[PDB]
Parts: structure tokens; C-alpha cells; sequence
């Protein structure tokens, strides 16, 4: 009746036999080991910086133990839910002869919140001077309280580099833009061994490992506030967004979803109003539509007519390429700041070509509006040429967003009071000497052909996965993704629990944009990230 | 060089209205708006500035004006008059506003 | 012009009837979304429980 | 002697007694486990309508017969040794009928006839108590394969005695369904470790071709969410139809973003031609839709319905209380867009647009399904005059102006194509499908049926991943609903979706989609819907 | 004659009737070739897919 | 007769007794099937009572020899 | 994954002794990160004796027993008797 896991009727090879004189022939041509070959060399793992600005006591590289320290093992660990044992390590420096300066390498035991200082060196410290040509080997034992670990456990032994003596370049004491790249390489000890096959297709409870938050091309990147493609990055001290910003608890303070679809609403207006209030059809929060934007008008205004752009407060209406000469393009319009949307005015008796939207969020006091710092089902704004009269002319509208109208303004997102928040606004400052960031895409204007910049807190694919999937990260940690241009100029992005990105420098410049990505582990928030650029 | 985006306008009562004066080729222009309906007339702007009679319900821009609201009384014809400070250069445009009572 | 109206009140004139003399009639029970608004609600219903915990 | 200078600077180096005390809790007792049990591979439907000579399963040798080993073939460039197999038929004692197995050698490519049974073959019946095992040997002129020598000791199964299903004419799906469980032989041995990143993209598996829900499905022709499915005998689409070769005759990408174009026009005209600025095929704006107008047209105006006699239609089921809905407008049948219009000049709003693929007669258009720079067309107010106005533009699709038809992808002739038109017909007894959707109109609040050929999420993964599959196989997915009524879908190499049931009826749409395995095309796919 | 046509507007009417009501309807789902056009394309489409690679 | 049938008989000395077939199979693309026999004379023969409509993009194969005076096999829909 | 199968023509009931796989010496009552059993379908059933509406027929009874090695640990006085 029962058939066990390995229970069947062996008829076997019908024409032949799985011989043994032959398999050993394949063996002797290629050589063998005990069913594994990644326990006899040092895989490459990563590389980091060591520049003159990193003074004494400061840290460069803390990664804890785990199979992530060997790319053969991160691969296999998708088969097992467990592990146990040590690692062998080799690091080195690609330094010149002039570049004096000394370095350290410590294994700190678990349950420690280390410090960017020098007191750690009173622990047993390894050395590696920059002048030292040959590498060094050492081990990382699994000093633990449990019989073993799980992949969702990140409270293990951990390696740390530390600047035992700072860097020196006697020559160029003008720019202080020096190098001394570091490398790290790993071999497991035979004590290492997985346990406990995970049933494939099965997740974990505490959460998965974040290694699909960012795609591997700029081509697949778009902003969490507008559908356009990335072009460049931005640093600010303060960063914030609420529209499509998700956290690792699958939550958000937003009203929207990680899509860019046409919006559908239902005007109901009369008397040639052209200033209706949109109610919702689809949503996740009642009242507010899904995909609705996050931006308020700058200030009060009264929509009657149409566009107007002038050089200055004494002169012309540029309407040509002779407009950059202004420098104070002032946008003295009927209206300002709105986001443009396509439209489809479906009303049972409006036999006319439908007309464009010009929406935002705002209070409708009267035929004028006023700014809505906060959103609600009453604070929804439209300015269409909806073909109406005395009579009520209800319609579904089926909007879809294209561009922007606030000519002359700065890149959206900076203006905090213009930004929309229901009740809460996720916000961050600097963190462990890093800096947060936005992601810069573009957006298109109404009158001129040009395009104003827009900020973004997340790539969209970073936001779809977090609405859906249950990732893991403790709050004091990041997800380190390494960003590389078409050159070998690269750096690293950390991502906190809230979803806000972080960076370990104060500038980028410009770079070969055909860029990629790759996951690299879990670094603390205190710690500075990498930066290998120019 | 003066022109508009909308030489004629049609609106109901009580609702807004915008009226353009798209000037160009000037240095320090001075501007005027004048009502006109039949033989009735009144200066609405003067020296880039609104009168005291209409300032409550009317705005101003160099690229036009915007009424916070209207009545049927504003039915008629307006006109923008430009002049460079110096009497050097000149232009105009005349607009008819009909309310849809 | 009112015999035709009775065809408009086909069901309720039978269900306001049998409930009066005097039965226990329970037409309200249905299971299949064959109305195009019911599933379309289910589209959105399954779409919200997905994001919202 | 590897390079290095080891140091005992560190302190502990604890015992290797823990490594037993890890094995004391977890009964590891082993190096590798997948060499000591059986692993699911796939599943089939040996239904009643299959005959003496069909094939139910055919796979050349390789790691791909075990989803553990496939995950490790990325770490090697070699293998050598037998693989084991196991079957289990589900006819506990009921289903009559037996099968027959062959171990064909390397170099042949077996056929779908009986002639292969002029060869040493093994048979087994369905009235089993104890399943079967076949030790596929490895036979080769070489010492070790290379993860690319497909010419190996393939396995074959064909029917010998047809089934008998005593009571299910059409009650269940097929009843006779048989698994394929595998395990490597003890002589199976990888060789020649490699770095992941160097040679790869060989055997990526079809497991994420569809989501596991359907609240987030959408069509490959319009952004709207799916509502249900539609069978046809024939299928056809070019736009956003990506195959298992990273290819399509289509002009577009597998995504719905807007469409930037420019139109230089004069004489105060509206009708014009669009030039390309965001293209992958030269001339087309990479997002342009796939359908032509029905008839000649001379676009000048506005909407109309006329109710077969002259009486127009606005009265809220006037659209419904009308015998026919003859659209007497002059830009009938063409798509709709939003059309933000940037240009030096117009200090005015940017009216919407209407687009389709067609020629000109200098003011009048004609359908011509083939496409190039010229066949593009638009219709915008555009706020123009005499002078040639550049009129940069950007378009996002919303609706379909044509009113009184249901002609939105059933008309094989009204579909836009470069030169060719990918199609399929039935196979085995499997039929193809459209994924229905829903799109909106121009005048009235109503909407209309829609067609597709692929889920968009299914069509972009194929843009950018080398999902391995032969031509004569599907990638099964086992859909259910919120009512238990389930069925199957296969996906041919071309990217079309096939199904094995005659009809659907209607079903609780809040449904999932789970992967099952690979399956030969010439097989009735299963369903026991209510 | 206005009732005469109603037979010819039999099928689309019922569809266009039911669809105006809150129903869902799948008339498109036919599987056989019976009209002799669907048959004929299957000839050529098979033949063209035969010499073609 | 199919021409291709009649061409090969013009040339090649095929073997069959007088009272048997040279059975070939047929599979419409709905998964159904029926067999066909061929007497020495060349007249095709079949065993079913009806056919009806069918998924014509079909195939054919050879099962073997069968004595003439027996009902053939079949399966429809 | 290693799966055991059993048929609906089963005579003797079936056992499946679950073990306690863990990283700590002894669990608590609040722990959840434990071994877990699952039954899943491997061949859909067959019966001509049922209908689309009703579903009288197959029911899969499950019963339990502590097992030999099962042991409580670390006695407590009542009060506390948390009672959840
Ligand atoms: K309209
Ligand atoms: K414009």
C-alpha cells in the first residue's frame, strides 16, 4: 500500500547497465575530491576603499558570518535552512609603495554593537600594512550559544576591519583623493556544513533575504513618484515621501500602489464650473484614488484662462528658445504647480473631443482653490474644459498622468510643505555619517518642450516587492547594493527598514549611466559605505 | 508686439475669467486696462496697477488679468494698452467678454 | 400600459406573493458572480487585501 | 601550497565536537541528501483520447530531470552517470491500460509511432501496488558531457494498451495521471567547478511566467485587468508577443508607458503623420497599438449614433434600447489617447487625440495593416495656423472610439503587423486562448470586450530571460479558482497559451496559478470544472 | 419590416441586451472549425508552418 | 485514393494477402482518432458509422496489418 | 523533498512520528519555530458516488499521542497559571 520515499520496483537499465569501470574513467581525467571543490580555494567576495579621510579607529567593512561570504554557498543556501561552522579568510591591499599606513582585522564575538574607535584593538588584532605584499590568512569560528543557526539569524560572529593607523600620501596634499583598495576572499573550513533541506518553493517565517530589491540595469528603473526613467542620483540631508513608499513591515502612510495606471474618477458639476471635485472609483484608502499624486500647489490662485510665461517682471512672454536669458522665469499664469493628466470625458451628451485635465490636490473654497498640505476626499482638484452648461453633467473621466505645469520651480520633493501627507510623513536625516538620497528622474512641462527634474525615494521595483513580500532587516542595518557604471567607478547603497536609501559619501558627479547592481550583504547603519569613484 | 490667446470669451455669471495682454519688445512698460460697453467706460488698471474700484474682485499680471468672479455688468469690451516708459514703443489688443446669462 | 409593467415586476410580484401566503421563500442566496459588478468588486477586493495586511 | 601567511592571532578555534552536536539535533548523517531519495519532476494526463503510439514523456538525459541538480549544474560544466526515475499512476486498482518504455540510444530522435517497439521495451500496467524504477544509463563516445551535449541516452514512453475509464466519460478530467519522480544514480558525478557569472543563462526554468494570483494580471494589448478567458481555434497577435527566444515580430516593449512623437503640420490642419523618437524598430514609437480602421475615413468632426433611422442616442440605455448602433462619425474605429502637446507658440490647453495605423489620400485615410513611418496617423486639434508647427507630443492610451462593434482582435485582417502574423491552432487535443480584458469607449460611459494573447508579466520575463524549453513542450500552470473549478494552461515556445478543455463556462475569478512541470504538447490538458 | 430585421439582430441584440444588464457572458468561446473558413486557414497555416523553419 | 497512395502502388511491389488491410491511423487535432484500412484493390475502408466535423490539421501513422473481415478501431470526441 | 505517500485503500492507519528538531536544548510553550507536518495531495481521488453540491465522503481523521521521549520541563507553582 504505502510507498516510501525510495520505494519502487527496479527493472533498471533495459539495454545496458550503469557500469563502474567507466565512471572512474571520467574521474581520472578530471580529478576529484570528497564531493566538493569549494573547500580548497579562496573565492573572491568583494572590495572596498581606504582613503585618507578615514582617520584612526574608523571602520570599513563589517559583515557577519554566514554563507553570504562565499558565492558558492549563497547559491547552495537556497537549498538549506541552516548552517554550522567556520570560514577561512584572505584579505589584501592593492597599494603602492609610497602609501604607508596600517590596517587591522578583528573577529568580534556576537552580541556586540561595536564602535568606530580604537578600543576594539585591545582585542586580539591582526595587522596588514599597506607595504605588505603577501596576503594573510585567518579564520572566523562560529562562536555561538545554539546548536546551530538559521539563515534568518544574524547575531553571529562578525569580521571587522579597523584603521590601526591612518593613510598617508606624502605627494598630493592638495586634493586628498587617494585609493588603497582592499579585497576579501573566503574559503570554508571542513567544519562547515549545512543542515535541514528547505522544501523548495517554501519561504521563511522571520523573512527572506533581500537580494531582489533593485534590478540589474538602469533600464528597469523608474521612480516611485513618476513613471519616467532614472538619470542620476541626488543627496540631501533630509528625505521624505509618502505616495508609494513602503517599509519592510509591508506598510505605508500612502494612499497609492506601486503602479502607474490611468486614474478613474467621477466629476459632477454644473454652471460651467470647470473646477470640479473628483470622487474615487478604485482605491486602497477610502475617498482617495489610487495612483493619485503627492504634490500641493505652491499658493492660492484662480483658474480661468490658459498659459503665460514671461522673461522677468519688466519684459516679454518669451515663447521661444530665447528664454534661458531670463534666469528668473516667473510663470505668471492662470494657474501653477498642477500635474497634467490625459482624459476621457464620458458623459452621455458631450459629443465633443474630450480635453485635458490639469489636476492636483487642494481645497475648493470657491471658484478659487487653496493649498492642501494634507489629503482628504474633499481636497481633490481638477481644471478641465468639461463641456457643460447650466445643467449637471456627470461623467467618468479616466485620467492618466503625463507631465507638470509649475514652470520655473525647483525639482519636486524639496518643497516639504507642498508635499502631501495624510497624517504621517516618513523622514530621515544623516545616519552613521552616511547621507540619505532621492532618485532623480525627469518630468515634462506644459508649454515649452523642456523637462524639469523630479525626486524619488525608491525605484518602483523596490516598492512592488515590499508591498508584497516579507523581507528581513533589523532596524540598525542596511541592505548593501553595489552600483557600478560602465566604467569601474562604483559605490554602495544601503537601505534601511523604512525604504529610504542611504549613501556613504556627499557627492557623485556624473557617470556612465548604463549602470548595474548586486546584493552584497547586511551592513550596520553606523558604518560608512564604499565609494570607488575617480 | 501685443496679442492674446483668446480674443473672445464666454462665461456664466459669478464665475472667473482671465484676460491676456501678451506684450513683447519692451523695456519698462506701463499698462492699462479699460472697460468698454456701449458708451460706458472705466479704467481698470493704471501703471501696472488696479484701481481701488475693482481691486477686491480683480487681480493683475503683466501677462494678463484674472477676475476672482464676475457679474453680467462686465459684459462688453475690454482693451489692453501698453507703452514703454518713454513713449517709445506701443501696442494694443481689444477683447470682448460676453457673460452667458 | 400596465399589464406590461407586471412583466417588469415579474420576480417580486411572485416573491412578495409567496411570502404573503405564507411561505419561507429565500431567493437571496446566490453564489456565482454572473453580474460583472460582483467579480469587478472581487477584483478590487482581492487587490486591497493583497497590499493591505 | 596556496598563497598566504596564516596567523594564530585569534583565540578560540573551538572543538569539532559541536559539528556532531549539530548533527545530533538534525539527523544530517549525510553529505548530500538528493542522492538518496526521489524528487518530483512533472505530471501528465494520460486521458482516454490517447492511443497506441502517442508519447507521454520524453526527456534526454541531464541534470534537468531533478530540480536539485539543475540548481547545481550552474556550478559545473560536466556530469557523468545514470539517473533513476519513478512513476505512480493514480489508478489504484481501477484504470485498465498499460504503457511501454524504451531507452533509446544517443544520436537518434524518436518518433510518435509503434515502430520504436521493434526494440527492447518494458511495459507496466496501471493496476499497480508497487511503482517502477528505470535506471537510465549514460552512453556516449566521450568521457564527460558539457551541459550542452543534448545528444544523450534519451528516455521514451509510449502507450501500448489504451486506458479504460470505467465510469468517467467526462466526469473528472482524465483520472489517469502519472507522476515522474527522479533521483541521480550513485555513479552520477559532476565535474569541473565553474564561477557563476561566466557561462549561464542555459536552463532557467519556467516557474515565474505567471503570478500566483490574478488581481495583478493584465493584457499584452491593453493595461486593464483580466476578467476571464476566451477559447478560439486560432490565435493571432504581434505586439507584445515575446517567445522563448527573446524575440517578436512586434514593434514594442512589454510595458505600458506613454508614447512621445512629433507632428509637423501646416495649413491649420489636424490630420497628420507621426515620426518616431522612442523606437526599437526604426520608425515606430514603441508602444503604438495594433489595429487598423475598418474603412476609408475623412476625419473632420465629432460623435454620433443615429439608431438605424436618425434618432441619436444619449438616453441611458438609448445605447441599449437601439436596434443597431451605426456610428456616423468620421474618425471611427481608431484608438484614443491623452496627448499632452508641447510646442513653442500655443499658450493653450493640449487637446486629446485619436490614433491608428493607416495611409492618406491627402486628407483622408485608409486601412493598411502593414506599418512603417508612413502608416502612422493621428488626429489632434493641436491649435495650429498656417506656419509649420513642430508640435512635440506625448500620448497615453485610454480608449477605442469605435462604438457599435465587437471587433477588437477577432478580425485577423484588421491586425497590424510588420510582415508576419504569429498564429497557432490546436495541438493534440489542446486548444489555444485569448486572455480577455476590458477597454473603454469615447462617447458613452460603457466599455467593451478586449483580446490578448499573453499576460504582460508573462511577456516581459521573456524579453530578458532565457527560459529553456524545447519546441514540442509546454510549461504547465495549474490554475484554480475560488470555487474549486480548476484547469491547466500550457505555453508553447512561441508564447501562446494553450488549454485542454472544450469550454469554461464562468468561474470565481479570484484565482491562483501554480507551476507543475513540463508536458508534451500532444496531450489533453486537464480540468474538472463545475 | 422593423420586426423582420429583429431576427437578423437576434444574437448581438441578446448579447448587447445582457451586457447592458449586470451580467457576464462568454459567447466567443468556440473551439471547433465548422464554418469552413476556420478549416481553411488551418490548412494553409499548417502548410506554411511546414516548409517554414 | 490519395494520389500519393496511388503513385507508390504504381511502382513498388507492396505485400499483402487478399483478405487483409495495410492499416493506417488518423488523429484529428482534437485528440480523437480513427483507423483506416487499405485492401489490395486500393479502396480505403473504415470501421465507424460516422465522422462528422473534426479538427482537420491532422496526422497519420502505421500500426500494422489487420485481417480484412474485422471492425477497425476508433474514438471520437 | 522526501515525501511519504499512502493510498485511500489503506487498511492499517498510519503514524508519522514527528521529531523535535531544534537549536536549543528545551523549548518553551511560546515557541513556534518548530517542526511541522503537512499532508498534501498527490493523486486526485476517484468516486462516482458524490455530487457537485454535497461533498459527503472522504474525511481524513487525525489523532495524536505524545511519544516516548516527550517530557515536560521546569515545574512552576500555580499562580502563575497563565491560561491562554
Ligand atoms: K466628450
Ligand atoms: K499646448
Amino acid at each position: 500500500s504505502i510507498t516510501a520515499p525510495e520505494q519502487g520496483t527496479p527493472v533498471g537499465g533495459v539495454i545496458a547497465e550503469p557500469s563502474a569501470q567507466m565512471s572512474a574513467a571520467a574521474d581520472m581525467a578530471t580529478g576529484k575530491s570528497v564531493d566538493s571543490e569549494w573547500e580548497a580555494f579562496f573565492s573572491f567576495h568583494t572590495s572596498v576603499n581606504w582613503s585618507t579621510s578615514e582617520t584612526q579607529g574608523k571602520i570599513l567593512f563589517k559583515q557577519s558570518l554566514g554563507p553570504l561570504l562565499n558565492p558558492y554557498l549563497e547559491h547552495l543556501a537556497k537549498l538549506y535552512v541552516a548552517w554550522s561552522g567556520s570560514i577561512d579568510v584572505r584579505f589584501s591591499i592593492s597599494g603602492s609603495g609610497v602609501f604607508g599606513g596600517k590596517l587591522a582585522a578583528i573577529v568580534v564575538p556576537p552580541g556586540v554593537d561595536p564602535v568606530q574607535s580604537t578600543s576594539m584593538l585591545q582585542y586580539p588584532h591582526v595587522l596588514f600594512d599597506a607595504r605588505q605584499v603577501e596576503p594573510v590568512i585567518f579564520s572566523i569560528p562560529d562562536l555561538r550559544s545554539t546548536l546551530y543557526h538559521l539563515m534568518s539569524d544574524t547575531d553571529t560572529t562578525s569580521l571587522v576591519i579597523m584603521v590601526y593607523n591612518d593613510l598617508i600620501n606624502p605627494y598630493a596634499n592638495d586634493s586628498n583623493s587617494s585609493g588603497c583598495i582592499v579585497t576579501v576572499e573566503t574559503k570554508p573550513g571542513a567544519d562547515f556544513k549545512f543542515h535541514l533541506l528547505k522544501p523548495p518553493g517554501s519561504m521563511l517565517t522571520h523573512g527572506s533575504v533581500p537580494s531582489d530589491l533593485i534590478p540589474k540595469s538602469s533600464s528597469l528603473w523608474i521612480g516611485n513618484r513618476h513613471w519616467t526613467d532614472i538619470t542620476d542620483f541626488v543627496i540631501r540631508p533630509f528625505v521624505f515621501q509618502a505616495n508609494r513608499h513602503f517599509d519592510f513591515n509591508q506598510e505605508t502612510a500612502g494612499w497609492s500602489t506601486p503602479r502607474y495606471r490611468p486614474i478613474t474618477i467621477t466629476i459632477s458639476e454644473k454652471n460651467g464650473a470647470k473646477l470640479g471635485i473628483g470622487v474615487a472609483t478604485d482605491y486602497i484608502v477610502p475617498g482617495i484614488p489610487d495612483g493619485w499624486p503627492d504634490t500641493t500647489i505652491p499658493e492660492k490662485l484662480t483658474p480661468a484662462g490658459d498659459y503665460a510665461i514671461t522673461n522677468k517682471s519688466g519684459n516679454d512672454i518669451t515663447t521661444a528658445a530665447g528664454y534661458d536669458g531670463a534666469d528668473v522665469i516667473v510663470n505668471n499664469t492662470n494657474f501653477k504647480g498642477m500635474y497634467i493628466c490625459g482624459s476621457l470625458q464620458r458623459a452621455w451628451g458631450d459629443k465633443k473631443i474630450s480635453n485635458t485635465a490639469f489636476i492636483t490636490t487642494a481645497t475648493k473654497v470657491d471658484n478659487a482653490i487653496e493649498p492642501s498640505n494634507v489629503i482628504d476626499m474633499t481636497k481633490i482638484a481638477v481644471y478641465q474644459d468639461t463641456h457643460v452648461g447650466k445643467e449637471v453633467q456627470t461623467s467618468d473621466d479616466t485620467l492618466s498622468l503625463l507631465g507638470y505645469t509649475g514652470i520655473g520651480e525647483q525639482a519636486i520633493g524639496s518643497d516639504r510643505d507642498r508635499v502631501v501627507r495624510i497624517s504621517v510623513l516618513p523622514e530621515t536625516g544623516a545616519r552613521g555619517g552616511n547621507h540619505p538620497i532621492f532618485y532623480k528622474n525627469s518630468i515634462k512641462l506644459g508649454y515649452v518642450i523642456r523637462s524639469i527634474d523630479v525626486f524619488n525615494s525608491q525605484i518602483l521595483h523596490t516598492s512592488r516587492q515590499l508591498s508584497l513580500n516579507h523581507y528581513l532587516l533589523p532596524p540598525d542595518s542596511f541592505a548593501v547594493y553595489r552600483i557600478i557604471d560602465s566604467n569601474g567607478s562604483w559605490f554602495d547603497i544601503g537601505i534601511d527598514s523604512d525604504g529610504f536609501s542611504f549613501v556613504g559619501v556627499s557627492s557623485i558627479g556624473k557617470l556612465e549611466f548604463p549602470l548595474t547592481a548586486s546584493y552584497m550583504g547586511i551592513q550596520l547603519a553606523k558604518i560608512r559605505l564604499a565609494s570607488n569613484i575617480r | 508686439a501685443v496679442y492674446t490667446s483668446e480674443p473672445d470669451v464666454r462665461v456664466p455669471e459669478d464665475k472667473p475669467a482671465k484676460l491676456s495682454c501678451s506684450y513683447s519688445g519692451f523695456s519698462n512698460p506701463r499698462v492699462e486696462w479699460k472697460f468698454a460697453h456701449g458708451d460706458i467706460t472705466s479704467l481698470v488698471c493704471y501703471k501696472n496697477k488696479i484701481t481701488a474700484s475693482y481691486a477686491d474682485r480683480v487681480t493683475f499680471s503683466h501677462s494678463g488679468i484674472t477676475f476672482h468672479s464676475v457679474t453680467r455688468k462686465d459684459t462688453g469690451t475690454y482693451t489692453c494698452m501698453v507703452s514703454d516708459d518713454g513713449g517709445n514703443t506701443y501696442g494694443e489688443v481689444s477683447v470682448q467678454l460676453t457673460v452667458l446669462v | 400600459n400596465k399589464i406590461l409593467e407586471q412583466r417588469v415586476q415579474g420576480p417580486i410580484q411572485s416573491v412578495r406573493l409567496a411570502r404573503a401566503a405564507g411561505f419561507r421563500v429565500d431567493p437571496y442566496s446566490y453564489t456565482d458572480q454572473n453580474f460583472y459588478d460582483d467579480q469587478l468588486n472581487a477584483i478590487r477586493l482581492s487587490y486591497r487585501n493583497l497590499f493591505k495586511n
